[PDB]
Parts: structure tokens; C-alpha cells; sequence
């Protein structure tokens, strides 16, 4: 188990830990902001836990301390099982129905506690937004009402300034029974990836490639597969493969300029290109100096490149006639290809 | 960059061009324009349906249609057909240009799975 | 454009619906019922003074959705319209599968819930299994072909929902609200972890278009409509990612469209082998037509047509490059920034159209 | 497409680089090793730290060194350099260079907000 950042109740703690052989009490020694108990273990030498308060409402748990600090783990556990293991850690809820006279109501009356105060954001004609503080529990929840759907979503680590506001709204908009809602989501849908699942992603099929991948490309890369893997419902896809075309056009430019082959921009590739029948090759007094894996590698990257980026990265004088993908697999089948290509140049 | 495949196929639809290769005839229809003066009347009015399979791959923008008057492709006027609207002897003659010169797929930006998806 | 099958429509009130659109339009209404054979649904048929006879099919589908075929009348311009009115029925941010949980629940406050709910003419629970640790229930309606999974765990005290929010869902969810004082399920849409980011729908991102748009949206092109449409689908998300780039390819690709497509109609074709160094200068910092080509337009089409030239030009030039020395080409890491050369490439786009 | 704000014949970087507009000055890297050959020694080997915020924006790879040998800069040795690592009177000769020339910004990618972002 983990044992820091847990959304432990900011008041109620000295109290917390009265049940076991409640004893002596007290804060964290020093500069500590926290607390730290002494307390008699069964039968045996003191033990210590020092649990201390971070910046936001989080609480943290140290029990490996030492001098019998093993009995510490017992604080340990019951602060683990204190609060619902089901929660999330932090939490994004949206309501509908609501509209700026049914919300700042909300807020007024539940900035009039001990230390409970809200602030105002920005005002935009799109969402409005709110930032509702505490200033005793150090707790922030964020709370925007999209104007033109009068959609109230709320969002922080359910603390105290979540906890009151959420009373606050359940009390005086009769919404009383939403303490009851956990989960509520669309079914079979999956999420825009994290970037450490699209990074090993991209490690496992980048293979001999991925430690030279300079970084401007990863970033790319991994950006393009936060969304890739999230297989999204999109009435075009074609921006999906604009991260690996880009660095397609990165990775050449390179390899080609270490290969003795500067690409300018006045000139551009076609000065060391031929095209017979649809394939680009390497004109001849550049191939005779390469090994046939590098003219099949640049010539492959440059053909595909443009055979690619010629309709994806331009639009036609028609509009309604520009090349479109409207399908996953086919953009995914573009995609893989262009993984090999990268991966070659930097490889071969 | 193109090919008719077609002319006076209808008395409305006046010929039929295809695509043949990634680039999109559309950005050349001056060549068009005269390549169709030649073929038919100086100044021709009418409907001409355009075939991008190898530029637009097999999508939903695979068809279009634009105007004609007096011998001009008339750009504002462009209309996607679905395949389905497109008549058939059209879209056999399509194919068979396509198997009678798979160099035009080869020149594309077909996949392979799309190369026999519409062949099938 | 918009996708008008496999809607959740609420069956019982399709016909009432499209008539009570024929009642406000004052179309006139030609003839409803059930499709020939074979194949279970609705037609309707209408017309209004002076235009052809549409036709639109309402077929049910065995989930509990329907499918809206408005492309097969004589008048698929109006047919449209029906189907666009059934289409707005829906909660554009409800989820075409809900999969909802809520705390505190014992088999004792649930059966009494699913067995009053199966108390009407279409409804009817059956026990799926008894793990006994999680018990689940079904809930089909032979009226509307559409099921629900009531999933109780038992030791958790967790009751789970999934399915299409059809007409089971409809009826035990408000039921189960109506007998244990949970006032506001009907009002909560979302709720999940906070640092999941899920795409936005299709339609939701349209709507924003649409009031970003205003009046320059009757007069997108269907395929810059399907660009932008799809970044704000990513954009509306607010992702965490390592770069945003990717979040502008469908601006910049857009304004190059609509500005071939605008200088077209003024005289000035963009074609492949001149491109726009033989329509533009540069005297020093912005991009600006040439004389023989501002001496035939007003000042405010140049200021547009201009200004779009010199923002595509100055954010294309690295956004879709990149340098030989590999690690100095142009990235975005901020959110708020790409939103600003979005909200700015919208204006460019809204004024070339409405300019 | 290019400004060198500051030399040092004996110092660890031997010049600094900074854009003056959108356009990158390591595409222009021949014409920049041909001025500093002017401004220093013929053949200089050293660091050459390189400002690239005009076309770059305020990003974090606005800075780069690379490494000059006789004369030639040598383009895969590029190393990013975090803005807290830059020492802080090449930090502000830059921001005094810009501030003399808003004409460089006004060629820039820069927003408004970045603009009095680092005008700060």
C-alpha cells in the first residue's frame, strides 16, 4: 500500500486514534506542520508515528521511524481504512440545470463558515469558473458554470471546501441525494491515455530506435499516442498523423544532413531526388556513396513523406474535395508505416 | 495527373475524370479544361464528375461533381456524390481503368488492404 | 456532418414528436406508419408548398436505439429537418452507454425498486446471477427492445447501472430516486476521476463551433467543419500531454482552404505551380497583396485576406516543419497557448467566410 | 535572421545568437559561421549559445547550445539549455535587445500575453 497524500479529514485526527488503547498526544516535532504521537505499545517499548500535513489537504504517514516504531504501521492501517477505499483521489463531477443566479447563492452561503472563503476568476462569455479556498484546512475546489449549457462541473480532493460546497448545493437546490453517486461515466469508453502507458507504447515499438529519438520527436510522438490509444470517436483523424509526418520531416532532414546531404529550404528534399515510375530514389552521385541499406531507408522516408504530406498538410482550391481519413484502421495502417520509417532512419 | 474516362456519358454529366496518381487534378483543371475543349465543344456547358480514389483514397469525398459553363470548371460549385448515386456502368469503367493500369495504384495513396477493398 | 444512427430516442414518443414538428413547422403531413416488412420502424412522409415529397425511416433497432434514414425521399433537403428535430431530443452530453455507481445500497431497498419498476405493461426483471457477493438483475422491455444490467455488490454495498439510458434505465432510475430520497440523480451527468480526460462527443464540440462560429457557420465546407470538429474534440478535453502542435494542425489546414477557396471567388486561383509567393510581398513583417491585385478590392478584404496569408504563414513555417538541428523546432507545452492561436485562427477563419 | 547580442573571444560561449523573427536562424547557419569568422577568429572553437524565442516562442526549448570547431558549427551536438541555467547578464542583455527592437516582435510568433510575458 501507499501511504502519503491520503485524504484524511483535516479536523477529526486528534480524535483519530483514541480507539486502540486510549496515550500521550502532540504536533510534529520542529518545522515539521503535522503531528507525531508517542504512544505505549502492548506490553512493549514506546512507539511513534509521524503523520504530517502537506500543502494542500493531503496527509502523509511515516511509521518507518524507528525505536518500536513498527507499531506505528497499526496508525498506519487505521488511517488507511478511515477514509472510503472506492473514492477517488481526486474528483471531477458535472451536474446539469444550473445558471449563475443558482450558483453564486451556493458560494455566498458557504464562504460564511469559520475559514471558508471563495475567490472569483475569469469571467469569459464561455464557462464561467469559480476557486472556492479554505484558509484553516488549506483545501482549493475549483468550480466552473459553462454558460451555455448551464452545466455545473466541480472539481479538487473531496476535503472540506468540496465537502461544504457540495452540502451547500445539496441543501439549497434540493440536489439532497447526490452524496450518493460514485462513478457516473460512459461505458466501454476509454480515456485519453496517460503519457507514461503512450511512452512504454512507443519504447516497445520504436525497438533498436527509442534511446535515440531526439527529444522534440518523443514529445510528439507521445502526444500523438495519448490520443491514438484512447480510440477516439472523431469525424476525421488525419490530425493523428500529423506528429508522425512532422517527425518524419525532422528525422530525414538529420540523418541526411550527417550523411553529407544539407536540406535547405531555398532548394528543399527534391534537389537529391528522382522519381521514374512513384517511388523517390537517391540521384545517383549521392547513392554512390551510401551502403544500399541508406539509399532504401531516405529513399523509402522521402517517399512516403510526400506521397503522404502532399494532401494531409494542404487543403485544394475546392475545400470540400481535400484528402480526409474518416477511419481509424486506415489512419493506424499510415501510422505503423510511418513507426517502421522512423525507427529505420534512426536504426539503419 | 488525370484521366477522362468518359465523355457525353449522360446528356448532363459531359465526361468523367479519375485521378492518377496522390495528386489531386483539381489543382490542375486548367489542363482540364483544355484536354475536355479538345474532346468535346470549345465551350461546353454541363456536369463533370470527378473520380480522386488515388488522391482521396476510398472515402467519402471519393466522388465529386463540379459545374461547367462555357468551357470552365466551375470551382464554387463542387457537390460530393456518394457511391451509391454514382451509375454503374461509371463505376465499372472506374475498375477496369484501375486493373488496366495499376500503375495509378502504385502512384496513390492507397494501402494495399484498400488496393483489393475496391477491387472485388 | 451530425450521425442519426443508433440514436437513444425514446421510442414512445417518436411519431408524437415528428408530428408535433410538422405542427410548429406547418409542413403538411402526407402519411405515418410501419415500414413495409421485414424490416420494424417508422415512415413518415411530408411536403411543404411547392417542394417534392420527403421521406424519412425510423428503424428500431434491437438494442433499443433507432436510425434515422433521412437520405432516401424525394426531398432529402427537408427530410433532414424531421430528423434533425428527432436528433435534438437527446441530451447531446448523456452517454449513448451509461455506466453509473452509487454507495449505501442493500438488497433490501433494491429488490423493492426493480420489482415496482417491472409493475408495468412492458417491464420485467429477471435474476441474472446470485454470486453472493454481487447479485445482478436484467431489465428488458419487450415494447422497446432495451435492456439494463443492475449489478448490487452486496459487501461493498455498491449499486452499479450499465447500459443505454432507454427506457429501463429511465424507469428504475426514477423510481429508485422516488422511494430512497435521491433527489438530484436525474441532474448529475459526470462523475470520475479527476485526471481522466475523456474525448469530447461529436455533437458537444459541433455546438462550440457553432458559437465560435455564429454566423460564419451556416458557410463551412464540410470538410473544414469535419477539421475543426475533430480538434475540438481533443481540445474540449484539456489532455495532459507532452506537446499540443497537433492541437493547431486543424486550424492552420483549415485557413488554408477557406483562403484558396475565398481568393478563388476574387479573381485569384492558389494553384500548385505558383502557390502564394505570385499573389503576396513582404515588405518587412506582415505578407500583402500585390498592387495589381489591391487596386480591384476594398481595403477590408485586403486587411482579411492578408492577415489570414500572414498567420498561416508565420505559424505553418515551423508548426509543420521541422529544423535539421532537431531539438530547436517549434513545440507548444502550455494548453492556454495553443487556445490562443485557436481562438485567433477562428476569427481569421469566421471573418474569411463572413468578409 | 539573426542578431549576435554578445561575444567573447575568451569566454566559455563564444557568441550569442538570438532570432529576430519567426524564422529560425540555425536554417541560416552558414551565413551566422561567416559573420561570427568576422566578429572573431577565423577558425573559433567553442559554445555558441543560440536565443531562439522570436521563432519559438517562450517554450522550453527557447535556448540551445552548440558547439563551434574551427570555424564550422557542428549541428548534432545541439543541447537544450534551461532558462534557470543561462547566466542572467546574457538573460538580460536579450531581454534589452528585444525591448530596443519591436519590430522583432512584431515578426515574431509571440502573443500578446507572451510578449508582456517576458517583458515582465
Amino acid at each position: 500500500r501507499s501511504y502519503k497524500n491520503l485524504n484524511l479529514v483535516r479536523a477529526n485526527i486528534e480524535t483519530e486514534s483514541r480507539q486502540f488503547i486510549e496515550q500521550s498526544i502532540g504536533p510534529m516535532p520542529g518545522s515539521r506542520a503535522g503531528l507525531r504521537v508517542v504512544f505505549t505499545r502492548p506490553g512493549v517499548n514506546l512507539a511513534t508515528v509521524d503523520i504530517f500535513y502537506n500543502g494542500d489537504g493531503s496527509t502523509t504517514i511515516q511509521y518507518l521511524t524507528g525505536a518500536n516504531r513498527s507499531l506505528g504501521q497499526e496508525l498506519a492501517d487505521h488511517l488507511f481504512e478511515t477514509i472510503n477505499p472506492a473514492e477517488f483521489e481526486q474528483v471531477n463531477m458535472v451536474l446539469q440545470g444550473f445558471v449563475e443566479t443558482s450558483v453564486l447563492p451556493v458560494l455566498e452561503l458557504s464562504a460564511d463558515e469559520s475559514h471558508i472563503e471563495f475567490r472569483e476568476h475569469s469571467r469569459n462569455a464561455h464557462t464561467v469558473v469559480w476557486k472556492i479556498i479554505s484558509t484553516s484546512y488549506q483545501d482549493e475546489l475549483t468550480v466552473s458554470l459553462h454558460i451555455t449549457t448551464g452545466k455545473l462541473q466541480i472539481q479538487g480532493r473531496p476535503l472540506s471546501c468540496y465537502r461544504v460546497f457540495t452540502f451547500n448545493l445539496a441543501a439549497l437546490l434540493d440536489l439532497q441525494g447526490l452524496e450518493k453517486v460514485l462513478i457516473r461515466q460512459e461505458d466501454g469508453k476509454a480515456n485519453i491515455v496517460q503519457q507514461e502507458v503512450a511512452r512504454t507504447y512507443l519504447q516497445t515499438v520504436m525497438a533498436d530506435a527509442y534511446p535515440h529519438l531526439h527529444v522534440t520527436a518523443e514529445k510528439l510522438l507521445v502526444s500523438g499516442l495519448c490520443v491514438k490509444l484512447a480510440a477516439p470517436d472523431l469525424p476525421d483523424y488525419c490530425m493523428l498523423l500529423y506528429p508522425e509526418l512532422r517527425t518524419i520531416e525532422g528525422v530525414l532532414k538529420s540523418k541526411m544532413s550527417g550523411l553529407g546531404m544539407p536540406v535547405q529550404q531555398p532548394a528543399g528534399f527534391g534537389t537529391y531526388f528522382d522519381k521514374p515510375a512513384a517511388h523517390y530514389i537517391l540521384k545517383p552521385q549521392f547513392a554512390a556513396t551510401l551502403r544500399p541499406e541508406q539509399i532504401n531507408i531516405i529513399s523509402t522516408a522521402y517517399t512516403f513523406f510526400n506521397v503522404e504530406r502532399h494532401s494531409l498538410f494542404h487543403m485544394e482550391t475546392v475545400v470540400d474535395a481535400s484528402r480526409m481519413i474518416s477511419d481509424m484502421a486506415r489512419l493506424m495502417g499510415k501510422a505503423t508505416r510511418a513507426w517502421g520509417i522512423i525507427k529505420d532512419l534512426y536504426i539503419v | 495527373m488525370f484521366e477522362i474516362t468518359g465523355i457525353n456519358v449522360s446528356g448532363a454529366l459531359k465526361a468523367v475524370v479519375m485521378a492518377t496518381g496522390f495528386e489531386n487534378p483539381l489543382s490542375s483543371v486548367n489542363e482540364i479544361e483544355t484536354k475536355l475543349s479538345a474532346l468535346l465543344g470549345s465551350e461546353t456547358t454541363g456536369e463533370i464528375l470527378f473520380d480522386l480514389l488515388c488522391a482521396n483514397g476510398p472515402e467519402w469525398n471519393r466522388f465529386v461533381t463540379l459545374e461547367m459553363k462555357y468551357g470552365r470548371i466551375m470551382l464554387d460549385t463542387a457537390k460530393i456524390i456518394d457511391e451509391q448515386d454514382v451509375p454503374t456502368h461509371i463505376l465499372s469503367k472506374l475498375t477496369f481503368t484501375l486493373r488496366n493500369h495499376p500503375e495509378y495504384l502504385e502512384a496513390s495513396v492507397l494501402s494495399p488492404d484498400d488496393v483489393r477493398q475496391v477491387l472485388s
